[PDB]
RNA sequence: UGAUGGAGGUAGAGCACUGUUUGGACUAGGGGCCCAUCUCGGGUUACCGAAUUCAGAUAAACUCCGAAUGCCAUUCAUUUAUAUCCGGGAGUCAGACUGCGAGUGAUAAGAUCCGUAGUCGAAAGGGAAACAGCCCAGACCACCAGCUAAGGUCCCAAAAUA
RNA sequence: GCGGUCGCCUCCUAAAAGGUAACGGAGGCGCCCAAAGGUUCCCUCAGAAUGGUUGGAAAUCAUUCGAAGAGUGUAAAGGCAGAAGGGAGCUUGACUGCGAGACCUACAAGUCGAGCAGGGACGAAAGUCGGGCUUAGUGAUCCGGUGGUUCCGCAUGGAAGGGCCAUCGCUCAACGGAUAAAAGCUACCCUGGGGAUAACAGGCUUAUCUCCCCCAAGAGUCCACAUCGACGGGGAGGUUUGGCACCUCGAUGUCGGCUCGUCGCAUCCUGGGGCUGUAGUCGGUCCCAAGGGUUGGGCUGUUCGCCCAUUAAAGCGGCACGCG
RNA sequence: GUGGUGGCGAUAGCGAGAAGGAUACACCUGUUCCCAUGCCGAACACAGAAGUUAAGCUUCUUAGCGCCGAUUGUAGUGAAGGGUUUCCCUUUGUGAGAGUAGGACGUCGCCACG
């Protein structure tokens, strides 16, 4: 099923596919809540900035 | 010990990270210096430890030095200002990681063992300790 | 020694060709087979 | 002295697997044959690989331990 | 970002080539000593020892091998929205530090030179006492509202003498 | 500043695409070949062992072993034994006009190129051939020279003189080349700028310097450790010689001495103590101790140093080598 | 069954050993001619069919050599961190080389003849 997704960590400091990762999700500020599908893609950017991000089912 | 020839004067300082390829078990004689850090070994530095275990074995047993210095190190002379190339070789080198057996000892006692390699461990500058072989 | 060398067509007397040869191994005036474009045929072209 | 060295020269892959290309384009820049050439695929003289016909890049192993470059069209 | 397929010989490892190298068996060959001397054939210091072989090592300019990453591409997928071409206008060609990878260096320098990422520069704010460059974090404004980050909770000085 | 370098090629550095710097490490080029090219056909090397005459360690012959350990014109890298290596025939494609499209690229340039047309070489034919095994063997424009041209020709015809095409003349090597043509002194010097750039002092570092320590072979009649202490190793300090050029060039005053001192202790004397190869006096060495004291002259601008003569003693350093 | 001819990373090979020639392939007998040997009819080429398959060539055995090759585990390493920061450690993920277990003395086809 879908998944939920929130920044808790900044983007400043942290290299551009990070950075990129979080616009492509489609994040700006933190604590932002976004929702997505349980793609490949999706988990592989969540598995990318796992320490930037909480998730949730 | 120096080697007799040398495909280029001037090398590389390289990196000691990691442990030992091989050198890392007692292999010719009964026991050996184990080195418990990464650090270079001069010419001087062997040759001194080798006078020592032989004049304290009273010329017994047999010894073998696996390491060899292959490495060569230059130096600037001082007053010299930075650059204009690179320095002269001043002597010879051999890197010696963590692991490393430098010195094997058979053909004498255990206790003239022991007290040998720790004369040779006071004159190298590496922390070391003794093995054994099975 | 080493000279590089305009040829010429016999005929045509028209240069055609930029070369290279040796005096001493090559001391005789050089000809070749080649193309005239001036003639659209194939000439003896020699040395000059 | 020791100071000196010449034009690095921009040799190794140009097209890349599974990619269609025009003909006559270039696939492999280098000096001595390092890959061979195939399928629709030609060799100039300083032993750089061309593609003589358009289709994808294929590139493949000529048996063991030799490689080859191959241009199937579609 | 995933999947797929490729190029590539790096860290590592290894000795299969090129060099360096240890010990041992054997030894061409090279030393003397003596007998024999036309100086001709030996016999030994467990004399020095090519070469072969056993075992052990070693390498930026060695590789039988060989990654992780990164790179190229897919009328492939997902999510986002910036790439290209034309033309106007610029400024910039003194860069610094921190972390990782290398060189020079004395594997010293807040040293020098590259790569890579970040920050400063051009960035306030909070911590590091103070402290461009470190850690957290990006000031549109107001609020005598709240939840957290690194860092902290005996007093200075908010929070546990947990 | 000298040295070295400036253009081009190869490797490493270069961090498994490409690219990537240093006054980083190593080497080469400024050509050669008329066959060392092309094609057709054929062949496979190096070394070792064995034997054999001069003939040896080793020429040449023969067999076997032999996967490349050879050779590839020339450097290194890559590659090549289906050959690019080697040999023999026939030739001259080391052709002309071109050239889709790609690579690299700031620009100028550079690289590869199927394919078309003409006219050919080789080969029975397929088919290969627009130089060599791949990458260096090179340089602008201007200016002149040579040959050709169906181009132009100051009113006309010509001519002079220009253009187009082919090509020659540049270690213009400081090799994207200032001019066709060019060395030096300045302490008589002046301007404009700079801590972007030298330096004292300062700072970072501490190779070096000083001091301290470890191992302990040995000397010490014997006895390693009273006292010394080889070869070797490890640290502290920030007084030496250095390295870096961070601050200071819209001022930075340069040494020594004088006056005044102040601080540290790695203590020169005095004070305390242990060990002694300390009989006693003198001492040697080490630990503690910085309270006070720690001279006057000749020589030299001198610091230092030597000397004279005393002293209980004639300390070592820092404070912008203290203080203009 | 033999011969020819192709593809698959030699898992195909190299060595050793056994047997066979029915056709076949081969050796083999020669130089008459096309043609050839920096010398030679050895090789090339041509013609033939007395003899033997001894060899080569086929089929079988062999794990000696070489080739392939796991699993585990490690080193290394991307990302995220920590430390006492020329180095070392931790979490996660990937993951060799070596050393092996083991495989492997071939697989797939086409054609001619028997
Ligand atoms: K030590
Ligand atoms: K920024
Ligand atoms: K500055
Ligand atoms: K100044
Ligand atoms: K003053
Ligand atoms: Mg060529
Ligand atoms: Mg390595
Ligand atoms: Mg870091
Ligand atoms: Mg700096
Ligand atoms: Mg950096
Ligand atoms: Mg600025
Ligand atoms: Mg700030
Ligand atoms: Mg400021
Ligand atoms: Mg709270
Ligand atoms: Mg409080
Ligand atoms: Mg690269
Ligand atoms: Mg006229
Ligand atoms: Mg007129
Ligand atoms: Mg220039
Ligand atoms: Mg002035
Ligand atoms: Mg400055
Ligand atoms: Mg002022
Ligand atoms: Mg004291
Ligand atoms: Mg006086
Ligand atoms: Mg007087
Ligand atoms: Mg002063
Ligand atoms: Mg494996």
């Amino acid at each position: 099923a879908e998944l939920k997704i929130t920044l808790k960590r900044s983007v400043i400091g942290r290299p551009q596919n990070q950075r990129a990762t979080v616009k492509a999700l489609g994040l700006g500020k933190v604590n932002s809540t976004v929702t997505k599908p349980a793609n490949e893609a999706i988990k592989g950017m969540v598995n990318t900035i796992s320490h930037l991000v909480d998730v949730e089912e | 010990l120096v080697p007799k020839r040398v495909k280029h004067r001037r090398e590389f300082r390289g990196k000691m990270r990691g442990e030992a390829k091989g050198g890392k078990e007692v292999a010719f004689g009964e026991w050996g210096l184990q080195a418990t850090e990464s650090h270079w070994i001069t010419n001087r530095q062997i040759e001194a430890a080798r006078i020592a275990m032989t004049r304290y074995m009273k010329r017994g047993g047999k010894v073998w030095i696996k390491i060899f210095p292959h490495k060569s190190y230059t130096s600037k002379a001082i007053g010299v200002r930075m650059g204009k190339g690179k320095g002269a070789p001043e002597g010879w080198v051999s890197p010696v990681k963590r692991g490393k057996i430098m010195f094997e000892i058979a053909g004498v006692p255990e206790e003239v063992a022991r007290e040998a390699l720790r004369l040779a461990s006071h004159k190298l500058p590496v922390k070391t300790k003794i093995v054994k072989r099975e | 020694m080493r000279v590089n060398i305009t040829l010429e067509c016999t005929s045509c007397k028209e240069r055609n060709y930029l070369t290279n040869k040796n005096k001493r191994n090559n001391p005789d005036r050089l000809e070749k087979q080649k193309y005239c474009p001036r003639e659209r045929k194939v000439t003896l072209h020699r040395e000059t | 002295s020791n100071g000196r060295d010449s034009e690095s020269k921009r040799l190794g892959a140009k097209s890349a697997d599974g990619q269609t290309v025009t003909g006559g384009s270039i696939l492999y820049r280098q000096r001595g044959t390092k890959i061979y050439p195939g399928v629709n695929v030609g060799i100039g003289g300083d032993d750089t690989l061309f593609a003589k016909v358009d289709g994808v890049v294929r590139f493949e192993r000529k048996g063991r331990d030799k490689k080859q470059v191959s241009v199937y069209p579609v």
